[PDB]
């Protein structure tokens, strides 16, 4: 029901100059908190208005973390870049990604942590949390690494406490932003293509969370569907359109499923 | 909150 | 190394209506690496003051960013977004379509 | 025995003085740390390094620097030392940062205002007392070493050549003579019991050593009295009937 | 911060010791027990970061993060026990902070006491005076005469005779000094043997 997620990105350029590292934490679909080692502050900052209420001492703990973090996949890059035999002069990308589920009673549902080199998954914690899946044999060296320090262990603490209880507190914290349910507004919208062809469009339309589900009923898997997409203030947008074969044999009706919505949407011409 | 731990290829 | 290409949305944040003050959107997305290039355009001209997110990334690993900016349409005016990438040989550029 | 090591274990330093203190660990750990610790205040955190290539400022952090350009060391550095710089230091490093500390050694530094105020101790033994002897059947030895600073000493019992540490009891720390004056001299006391029988016996041989740490041989000296370097300091006494 | 008290805590020998630790920061996610002996450096007893409880041979530590203490248990309390434990907690990124430790003093039964106040002459003038033998329990203070010295007690112990005892020493470089008046100042047993 609710997701606390860290999305860590570091890149080099050896063209360029210095390594750049962006970390971003997200509640559900809510950015909270970043951090660009690009920027001038050099610290962690808030994105939302209730984390704005943590004291200093959170924010002086959080710019620690992320700047070891920044400085370690630096260190990365060129081990990896070992591994795979790669030259000095190509820009490469470690991502890392971690986080928890709370279910409906936000209590502990699962918990993630995965790393990817170049956009490919690399290493991921598994769903018991005990164990490493290494992608190929490089990664298998990391995994030898991390499994002789226990750090699963270390890590399932985290996830199944203080990822746990902390996403409780920022859901108490800005309840009025992160437990709202916004339902989407629909319309649908008809384009003329050619004398006998043209296309309906299922618009919906300043939705929160992202999830949705949109389809095309005649009574069809050949219809295109954009990628959710923000709307700038928190809110999201979709639309999804089918290419009707006739001007008037137009008998078709898409569905509408969210959360914010009791019972499915269905929209007609 | 972040995980308070360093973590790398080492 | 396998590269992703953009897929580029333009759109407002509203309904855009005629005299009223709203926000132009450019949402990137599914692209990979992450070094990109986006310029909103009015006209065919350079919009300065514009605003980005943060980078973050799907569970696919490609990358995502938000460009916007606040304006108010008109009639005449035209607006697009231009988006450059490595997986791109020149700029491409996406019209806003009012009536999309 | 990859472990952590620091150096130099003492230090007696003058005031305005520079000094590093080195640390240095072959366990590949990432995160290191620099502490010191002083009377009713514990640990107090000096500096930490949470990866290589790192340093970040603990909580008392004035008047130290560190750096730590390499995995392995991580020195701590008095550009100009004072009084209240006098201290133990300890250094400790983690696998990573969020890990347990593994601590070295300790370093025992003294900021002295001036060399001259450094003293050798003077060690006498005590002989037992006769009423002690055939009240309880036993003879108890005390060892006094009186006027020496700083405190930087080390206390050990010598029967018939050979250390000993039972019916061995130490003082903690060494006492100082003066409360009042902030550079006063140390007393330091130790015991040693043994049987009656045993101290009656005129071939038994008893000697308190006292190890004192004071100046080195890179330091200048021209006053009157003998160089207070580092020096052991002992006192005897044999069994008598 | 993290807090503990200073001690100094006695525990009978054999007998179970429990000590506490709080801290401030509601994100410190790691909690370390560590021992110290005098003149020596900190020596890991165990660490925790999950709530509940840890065991580890005589040791027991117990964590909860919401209530913000960490404890740990010592059973059987033997002399080797006599140290100062140190609480430490991390508050994220590095910055591992100490408690100020505290000091347990593991105090066995003296078998008799025979508390008494002996003069002992140097093997050269000069004398010191030797409080030994009284219990455990017994409190040594210091003289408010500025130039009279007393060390603190201390127990010994003779291996081969099974056998341990406290003690404490005066002396003065003045001579009025008579051991009589060497613990005038502290609470001394009143059946103190004066030879």
């Amino acid at each position: 029901s609710h997701s606390m997620r860290y999305f860590f990105t570091s890149v080099s350029r050896p063209g360029r100059g210095e390594p750049r590292f962006i970390a971003v934490g997200y509640v559900d679909d809510t950015q909270f908190v970043r951090f660009d080692s690009d920027a001038a502050s050099q610290r962690m900052e808030p994105r939302a208005p209730w984390i704005e209420q943590e004291g200093p001492e959170y924010w002086d703990g959080e710019t620690r973390k992320v700047k070891a973090h920044s400085q370690t996949h630096r260190v990365d890059l060129g081990t990896l870049r070992g591994y795979y035999n790669q030259s000095e002069a190509g820009s490469h990308t470690v991502q890392r990604m971690y986080g928890c589920d709370v279910g409906s009673d936000w209590r502990f549902l699962r918990g993630y942590h995965q790393y990817a080199y170049d956009g490919k998954d690399y290493i991921a914690l598994k769903e018991d949390l005990r164990s490493w899946t290494a992608a190929d044999m490089a990664a298998q060296t990391t995994k030898h690494k991390w499994e002789a320090a226990h750090v699963a262990e270390q890590l399932r603490a985290y996830l199944e406490g203080t990822c746990v209880e902390w996403l409780r507190r920022y859901l108490e914290n800005g309840k009025e932003t992160l437990q709202r349910t916004d339902a989407p507004k629909t319309h649908m919208t008809h384009h003329a293509v050619s004398d006998h062809e043209a296309t309906l469009r299922c618009w919906a339309l300043s939705f929160y969370p992202a999830e949705i589900t949109l389809t095309w009923q005649r009574d069809t898997q050949d219809t295109e569907l954009v990628e959710t997409r923000p709307a700038g203030d928190g809110t999201f947008q979709k639309w999804a359109a089918v290419v009707v074969p006739s001007g008037q044999e137009q008998r078709y009706t898409c569905h509408v499923q969210h959360e914010g919505l009791p019972k499915p949407l269905t929209l007609r011409w | 909150m972040m995980w308070d731990r360093g973590l790398g290829m080492m | 190394m396998i590269q992703r290409t953009p897929k580029i949305q333009v759109y407002s944040r509203h309904p855009a209506e005629n005299g009223k003050s709203n926000f132009l959107n450019c949402y990137v997305s599914g692209f990979h690496p992450s070094d990109i290039e986006v310029d909103l355009l009015k006209n065919g001209e350079r919009i300065e003051k514009v605003e980005h997110s943060d980078l973050s990334f799907s569970k696919d690993w490609s990358f995502y960013l938000l460009y916007y900016t606040e304006f108010t349409p008109t009639e005449k005016d035209e607006y697009a977004c231009r988006v450059n990438h490595v997986t791109l040989s020149q700029p491409k550029i996406v019209k806003w379509d009012r009536d999309m | 025995i990859a472990g952590i090591t620091q150096a130099p274990t003492s230090q007696i330093l003058a005031a305005g003085r520079r000094m590093t203190l080195r640390c240095t660990q072959d366990m590949r750990h990432n995160a290191m740390y620099w502490y010191r610790q002083d009377l009713g205040l514990g640990l107090r955190l000096i500096h930490y390094s949470n990866t290589a290539g790192t340093t970040g400022k603990g909580e008392v952090p004035d008047g130290y620097s560190v750096s730590r350009a390499n995995t392995d060391d991580f020195p701590l550095t008095l550009a100009s030392a004072v009084p209240s710089q006098t201290s133990v230091y300890f250094c400790a490093s983690s696998l990573s940062f969020g890990t347990e500390a593994f601590f070295g050694q300790g370093t025992r530094l003294t900021v002295v205002e001036d060399l001259n105020k450094v003293f050798p101790p003077e060690v006498a033994v005590f002989e037992p007392s006769e009423a002690e002897i055939s009240h309880t059947q036993k003879a108890t030895l005390v060892c006094l070493a009186t006027g020496f600073y700083p405190d930087h000493v080390e206390l050990s019992w010598w029967v018939n050549g050979k250390e000993v540490h039972s019916g061995v009891c130490t003082d903690p720390q060494p006492l100082k003579e003066q409360p009042a004056l902030n550079d006063s001299r140390y007393a330091l006391s130790s015991r040693l019991r043994v049987s009656a029988t045993f101290w009656q016996d005129p071939r038994n041989h008893f000697r308190c050593q006292v190890q004192f740490y004071g100046l080195s041989e890179n330091d200048e000296w021209t006053q009157d009295r003998a160089k207070p370097v580092t020096q052991i300091v002992s006192a005897e006494a044999w069994g008598r009937a | 911060e993290v807090e503990q008290n200073s001690g100094p805590l006695s525990v009978p020998e054999g007998a179970i010791a429990s000590l506490n630790c709080t801290y401030s920061d509601r994100g410190s996610q790691s909690f370390f027990w560590y021992r110290q002996y005098s003149g020596k450096s900190p020596e890991l007893i165990m660490f925790i970061y999950s709530n509940g409880d840890k065991e580890d041979g005589r040791f027991t530590a117990q964590l909860n993060k919401a209530s913000q203490y960490v404890s740990l248990l010592i059973r059987d309390s033997q002399p080797s026990d006599s140290a100062t434990y140190l609480c430490a907690v991390n508050f994220g990124g590095g910055k591992l902070i100490f408690g100020q430790g505290t000091e347990l003093s593991v105090k066995p039964n003296i078998q008799n006491p025979d508390p008494a106040v002996y003069q002992l002459r140097d093997s050269k003038d000069k004398s010191v005076c030797l409080f030994t033998d009284f219990d455990s329990q017994t409190n040594v203070s210091q003289s408010k005469d500025s130039d009279v010295y007393i060390t603190d007690k201390c127990v010994l112990d003779m291996r081969s005779m099974d056998f341990k005892s406290n003690s404490a020493v005066a002396w003065s470089n003045k001579s009025d000094f008579a051991c009589a008046n060497a613990f005038n100042n502290s609470i001394i047993p009143e059946d103190t043997f004066f030879p």
